[PDB]
């Protein structure tokens, strides 16, 4: 009865000096969601003798 | 973990001169802009020679 999705953030870039290995940096993520729960109908009736 | 001893090359050993690189060139020299206008075309310029 659901349906979601998901979203990457940035990713960040710094100086390196030679000979090392540097830092890194993280990525945040987030999700969004549908939710279905409600119907709707429309009805008639029409009897055999009106209808004839 | 680390080397921390480069054997960079463009470092002199003894110390008197900064860099070993030679700066190469690129080719371009640059002068002004200016340019003739060419207006004396217009008048009637004759030319003196005895007087």
């Amino acid at each position: 009865n659901t349906v979601s999705n998901k979203y990457l953030g940035e990713t960040e870039i710094q100086v390196l000096a030679p000979g090392q290995s540097p830092a890194a940096t993280p990525t945040k993520a987030d999700k969004n969601q549908v939710v279905i729960d409600t119907t709707v109908i429309a009805r008639n009736t029409v009897a055999m003798l009106h209808d004839v | 973990s680390t080397p921390n001893v480069l054997t960079n090359v463009a470092v002199s050993h003894s110390g008197e001169v900064d860099s070993l690189l030679i700066e190469k060139f690129n080719g371009k020299v640059r002068e002004q802009y200016l340019k003739g206008e060419n207006l004396l075309s217009h008048f009637q310029v004759e030319t003196v020679t005895g007087t």
